[PDB]
């Protein structure tokens, strides 16, 4: 039918990761299960944790090398080898690197948690055994090892991310069964699912903004190591052209999001923590803080993800852009060209992802709900679900040529 | 466009997600309940 | 008790797992990089995850009653 | 368990099988003469095929080495014969010095042999191809065999019997070449090549190495040509008009600041804004830049008077015209004086994991690295098996002594060359080029010493030179490209004090291949020393770790004398050496990976042009595809903007610049409106299998042959072309790195979109072809 069995990879990490997930989450020690906000969400530092920490030492691991390069590009010898040979060495030096700082995260979460949290089994017999704090730190730092040891293997069939697009399956998937969504509102809730319907519009559109802003230039040379290089002028027929330009990677909004998150939260759990309602920190400072997710991951990602050394390695193995009209002027002229359409799409980039956010807060003019849940899990789900459809994309179609049919 | 059916894909991906997360409280449950 | 030479186990159960990782890296991590071809076949390595994981499930039978 | 647990467990393996080996060379000393030719019989009688008899592996290695001790000698080491073995099961043994290789081979080669395919032997150049060849010859003509090396132009028979015939010697450039060859063929007898799985690979350490694809291009029909001569003519000299600052390292790539934008409007071209749509004026002058500039023509030689210009590059040793690049072998002639025509694509594959791993297994000799490791199992899936022969490494070998400023260095390591000379001790330098090595001798001639220079100044050298060099005193210099793997022998009393000295130039690209050029001083298993000279300045280092090199040393200390290697100097340069390899690697996998897909998309064109040349009566079929093709093109339409839609006007425009053609058939006619694909499908297919037959009125005999040419020509042609635009594609793989992830995304969508597109274009061109006369 549709489905077209071929994949004998497909069902095969779906089902393991299933597998694998239940237990993580009902996990003994930890199972803290939860972000939404401050009561919804949780944690002890600031860190939603559906389980201890996997997912955490995840971000942590992506930003360890993410800030980290990018402020200081080179520290020791390894910007990039030759793309593989520097990539390589970097991800050994991701690994170990992730790897601790998972354990920094894990003495800190395990005391603040087990010492004062909403109904917690956790029994306390002095440091029972050996401390929730030492043993905690067994699960945390274990568990960083279930987890971690998981993802991997997930990353053979399923994803680096696809474990986390399950966690979003998870947390997407809990709401629309109808777990706990049936409460306030004006003797509502429960009416108005045109709002399923109109969140389906929010799904078209995401898909436009990825496309690519794309758009690119020509040329091609290849050196082997040794003494030289080739060159040709012109042959072939064929459609296809170059395509470079590109749209904010996986989860921006979310990490732009989360530093919002940082001030907000905490403002509803200061010590003693004061729900400050004149000064709702929930939501009302929440216009500021949003435009504050603009600046940080639209602007400053782009500059360095924008990689500002493009222009040389183009203008350098002699290129001349294309998209527009026909380019023309090289150099760090070029540069220019390119800055502008750069900064300018990542503009257009910024009113469709802001109006994610927005999107709830567009509507929640006549009847608001404070059923907020959903809206940026969503942009989580679909990211990896797009995601998925690369993997099945390259991975789809066999030689269709010599089919049973001439 | 390819858009359209990704939406038909994105409810058959979410229907996944229904019919394992369903798969998860079962099992995981097991363990919990039974021991 | 069975369970304080296994929590010694645990966290060396841990170690373990973190070096597999790291030797791991030849195909990739993080993120992504290039499938590489040739395959994998089950690591030799593999028992250690086949440990871990029987491991986890073991502590929370221990944990509790 | 993977560790020296495996290595050693390997040990033991052998260990045995060697004992149980070893056992029947002993019974067998009572000289079995004719008896043994028997056995050549018996054994030949009793594989046949694959089957892998590993029974008969014991017995016949065991006449293989006695084999030997009557053909001439060579044949009582281990290493060598655990060599086969490990061999037969596809890794590498050895480490060189005695040990085997050339009776190590010749057991493998021997008992694969017999399934009557024909075996590989990899070795790295012609010279070689000769050597091996002969060397062992002996044997063969005993165990009654025919041997078949292949060479450059030729190999004296031909090629069909040649391959067929039993061992197949020869250099992979060349191996790589044949097997495309198997392309334009028109016809099939030609035995190009019976087909290619297993090799074995004398000096492994290189098998790898041969990153750059294996790419065979002739036919270049340059309707430009006239304007290039003359063009090209104004053009290398434009740039000569420049200066200096160029900016142009670390990679083939080359541009120019101010004075460059000057000079572009400084010569024809006053418009500053040259960029838009007229780049290709531009193209010109980066030419001749690069080519002036990249590859100094003295790398790129004329042999006397032969006004080839002639590529020596890439570990070669002067092959016979042909250019890696359409721009750069016009360029030079443009500096040069006679100016070539030539300028053409055709096909190309990688040498390994494409050739080999297309089909069977490898095994190497010598190198033991750690570093190849890792490539035997990402592309090839081979093992290492290390293994010392009597007295291991009985040579001295000193350390890098570095020197500052200049190659002022060699100058020193001159009056060393000097000093051993009177000691009598036999010397060879492997020098980087063709030039320093010149220079090289030129300085010993200064000073007055004796020696020979094999730099690939002329091939006939390198046969005198091989007996030759190291005979008691003798003094050589050559390049690295004959710097490797030889079983050289110094004549008598020689080793006397020392054995043998060399010294190098420098320390080259790779860890290995340093070693490589010093590994050429132990045969058999005898002593001998080796000692590098490098100077801050050489180049290595010069474009490849500078940056740091600089503080590191300036920090360290500027003053002192010419001797030193005190605080990190050799340890750095390392560091260095293993960072340059790395580059390599990386550039390694870019092509590696992208070939990869080109392999299946290769298999399916060739394999077609395989069956189109077999079979006969495609006619049914051709057409067939032609019209469903054709008429889905009318077909497309659907819901949408349609493509076309089985209509009236609608189709009828589409459709008629889908069948332009100066034939006519029902092109006018108008008005109908039954479109099930009977109805159209039968009309247009009448025409062309009727008109078909009324074609074939020409001829039974000469008919047939069309669709040959034409098939092929048409078919090949398409693929060649859009083969071009592959390259273009290539480019947009330098794209993917930013915006998406990384893993020849972009590249294998194209790939195939292309692909489709292709083939489509084939069947339109090639049947359109068909009638005319």
């Amino acid at each position: 039918l549709f489905e077209l069995k071929e994949l004998r990879q497909k069902f095969i990490f779906t089902l393991l990761m299933f597998v694998i997930y239940r237990l993580g989450s009902h996990i003994p020690i930890p199972g803290i299960n939860f972000a939404l906000y401050d009561i919804f969400s949780g944690g002890n530092l600031g860190r939603l944790t559906v389980f201890a920490l996997g997912v955490m030492p995840y971000i942590s691991a992506s930003i360890m090398m993410q800030l980290l390069t990018v402020a200081i590009p080179s520290l020791q010898r390894l910007a990039k080898e030759e793309g593989d040979y520097g990539r390589y060495k970097i991800n050994e030096y991701t690994k170990y690197l992730t790897l601790f700082v998972a354990t920094v995260q894990s003495l800190g979460i395990a005391f603040w948690i087990r010492g004062q949290v909403s109904p917690k089994g956790i029994p306390v017999v002095e440091n029972p055994g050996i401390s929730f704090i030492l043993i905690t730190v067994l699960t945390l730092v274990a568990g960083t090892m279930f987890l971690v040891w998981i993802a991997d293997r997930i990353t053979e069939k399923g994803i680096g991310n696809g474990a986390s697009l399950i966690i979003f399956a998870g947390i997407v998937a809990n709401f629309p069964n109808a777990v706990i969504q049936f409460y306030e509102k004006v003797k509502t809730g429960d009416i108005g699912p045109l709002t399923l319907l109109l969140i389906i519009a929010l799904i078209i559109a995401i898909i436009v903004g990825i496309v690519y802003v794309q758009e690119a230039e020509r040329r091609i040379p290849i050196q082997y190591p040794g003494r030289q290089v080739g060159r040709q002028l012109y042959a072939g027929r064929k459609t296809y052209l170059p395509i470079k330009i590109n749209p904010a990677g996986v989860i921006p909004i979310i990490f732009a999001q989360a530093l919002l998150l940082i001030p907000s939260t905490l403002l509803n759990f200061v010590q003693n923590p004061f729900i400050k309602v004149i000064a709702d920190m929930f939501q009302p400072g929440a216009i500021f803080y949003n435009f504050l997710y603009v600046t940080f991951i639209v602007f400053f990602t782009y500059f360095y993800t924008a990689v500002l050394i493009n222009p040389v390695e183009l203008a350098e193995n002699l290129h001349k852009a294309g998209a527009f009209i026909p380019g023309v002027r090289p150099g760090q002229d070029t540069v220019k060209y390119l800055e502008r359409i750069i900064n300018r799409l990542i503009f257009f980039g910024a009113l469709f992802l802001s109006v994610i956010a927005l999107i709830p807060i567009l509507i929640s003019v006549w009847f608001n709900i404070p059923f907020y849940f959903g809206g940026t899990t969503a942009l989580i789900v679909v990211g990896v679900a797009l995601d998925t459809f690369r993997q099945i994309e390259t991975y789809l179609i066999q030689k269709k040529y010599k089919s049973y049919v001439r | 466009k390819a858009t359209i059916s990704v939406i038909i894909f994105s409810l058959a991906i979410g229907v996944y997600l229904w019919i394992l997360d369903l798969t998860f409280t079962k099992i995981i449950s097991f363990i919990l309940s039974l021991r | 008790l069975f369970v304080i030479i296994a929590v010694v186990l645990i966290i060396s159960t841990l170690l373990q797992k973190g070096r597999g990782d790291v030797g791991a890296a030849f195909g990739g991590g993080m993120g992504q990089s290039i499938f590489g071809v040739g395959g994998v076949e089950t690591i030799l390595t593999k028992a250690t995850y086949w440990l871990g994981a029987l491991f986890l499930v073991l502590a929370l039978l221990l944990s509790v009653i | 368990n993977k560790m020296f647990d495996p290595t050693k467990r390997t040990l033991n393996r052998y260990e045995k099988i060697a004992n149980d080996i070893d056992a029947i060379r002993g019974d067998y000393e009572n000289l079995s003469d004719d008896a043994l030719k028997h056995k050549t019989i018996e054994f030949k009688e009793r594989l046949e095929k694959g089957a892998t008899t590993d029974d008969l592996l014991v017995e016949a290695f065991a006449v293989v080495r006695e084999a030997s001790r009557r053909v001439t000698g060579m044949f009582p080491f281990k290493v060598q014969l655990m060599g086969g073995v490990a061999l037969h099961d596809g890794n590498i043994a050895e480490m060189k010095t005695g040990e085997g290789k050339t009776l190590t081979s010749t057991l493998p080669v021997y008992l694969n042999a017999l399934t009557g395919k024909g075996v590989h032997v990899v070795t790295v150049n012609e010279y070689l191809a000769s050597r091996d060849a002969e060397q062992m010859g002996k044997i063969f003509e005993f165990l009654g065999l025919t041997v078949g090396l292949n060479l450059n132009s030729m190999s004296k028979d031909e090629k069909r019997e040649a391959y067929a015939a039993d061992i197949t010697y020869s250099t992979n450039n060349e191996l790589g070449f044949d097997y495309l060859r198997d392309n334009m063929v028109l016809y099939k007898e030609q035995m190009v090549q019976r087909p290619l799985h297993f090799a074995v690979i004398d000096e492994v350490d290189s098998i790898l190495i041969d990153e750059a694809r294996t790419p065979l291009i002739i036919s270049g029909q340059a309707a430009k040509s006239t304007k290039l001569y003359v063009q090209a003519n104004a053009f290398v000299r434009t740039l000569k008009a420049e200066k200096d600052y160029t900016y142009d390292i670390k990679t083939k790539a080359v541009q120019l600041t101010e004075e460059g934008m000057t000079k572009a409007e400084k010569a024809f071209g006053i418009d500053n804004l040259f960029d838009v749509k007229h780049v290709a004026l531009n193209h010109h002058i980066n030419q001749a830049l690069k080519a002036h500039v990249a590859m100094q023509k003295d790398v790129d030689y004329v042999v006397e008077d032969g006004q080839v210009v002639i590529v020596d590059s890439f570990t070669g040793r002067l092959m016979k015209g042909r250019r890696y690049s359409e721009g750069l072998h016009q360029a030079i002639e443009a500096k040069e004086g006679l100016e070539i025509q030539n300028e053409s694509m055709t096909l190309a594959t990688i040498t390994f994991q494409n050739y080999f791993r297309m089909y069977e297994k490898l095994a190497g000799m010598t190198g033991t690295a750690k570093t190849e490791e890792e490539e035997f199992r990402n592309i090839y899936n081979m093992q290492v098996v290390t293994i010392p022969t009597n007295r291991p490494v009985v040579r001295d070998d000193r350390p890098d002594l570095i020197y500052r400023t200049m190659e002022g260095k060699f100058k020193a390591v001159a009056e060393d060359v000097a000093q051993r000379y009177m000691t009598g001790q036999p010397v060879l330098v492997g020098t980087v080029a063709v030039e320093t090595s010149e220079l090289i001798s030129k300085l010993l001639k200064n000073k007055g010493i004796p020696h020979q220079v094999l730099n690939a100044k002329n091939h006939e050298r390198e046969a005198q030179i091989i007996e030759e060099a190291g005979q008691k005193g003798a003094v050589t210099i050559a390049t690295n490209m004959a710097g490797r793997g030889t079983d050289i022998k110094l004549g008598e009393g020689v080793k006397e004090l020392g054995g043998l000295a060399v010294v190098g130039t420098e320390r080259h690209e790779s860890r290995r291949i340093d070693n490589q050029l010093r590994g050429r001083s132990g045969r058999q298993g005898d002593p001998g020393i080796t000692q590098f000279y490098l100077s801050m300045e050489d180049e290595l280092m010069r474009r490849f770790g500078a940056e740091r090199t600089m503080a590191m040393l300036d920090r360290f200390g500027m003053d002192d004398s010419t001797p030193i290697q005190s605080k990190m100097v050799s340890r750095a340069v390392e560091s260095s050496q293993k960072r340059v390899e790395g580059n390599n690697f990386d550039s390694r996998k870019q092509l590696l990976q992208y070939d990869d897909v080109l392999r299946q998309q290769r298999e399916v064109i060739y394999k077609q042009r395989f069956e189109v040349i077999d079979s006969e009566n495609l006619r049914e079929i051709v057409e067939n595809m032609i019209k469903s093709s054709l008429e889905r093109a009318i077909a497309a339409y659907t819901p949408r903007e349609e493509l076309p839609e089985e209509w009236k006007l609608d189709g009828l425009v589409d459709l008629i610049n889908t069948t332009y053609l100066d034939e006519g058939a029902l092109e006018k006619s108008d008005i109908f409106g039954k479109e099930p694909d009977e109805m159209l499908e039968l009309i247009m297919d009448r025409i062309i299998t009727k008109y078909n037959e009324k074609e074939e009125q020409f001829g039974k005999e000469q008919m047939r042959e069309f669709e040959k040419v034409i098939v092929l020509r048409a078919v090949d042609s398409k693929w060649m072309d859009h083969i071009d635009a592959m390259d273009q594609l290539r480019q947009g793989i330098h794209l993917r790195a930013y915006a998406q992830t990384n893993p020849l995304r972009e590249y294998q969508m194209e790939g195939f979109a292309m692909f489709e597109h292709m083939i489509e274009s084939i069947e339109d061109e090639v049947a359109k072809f068909v009638m005319k006369a």
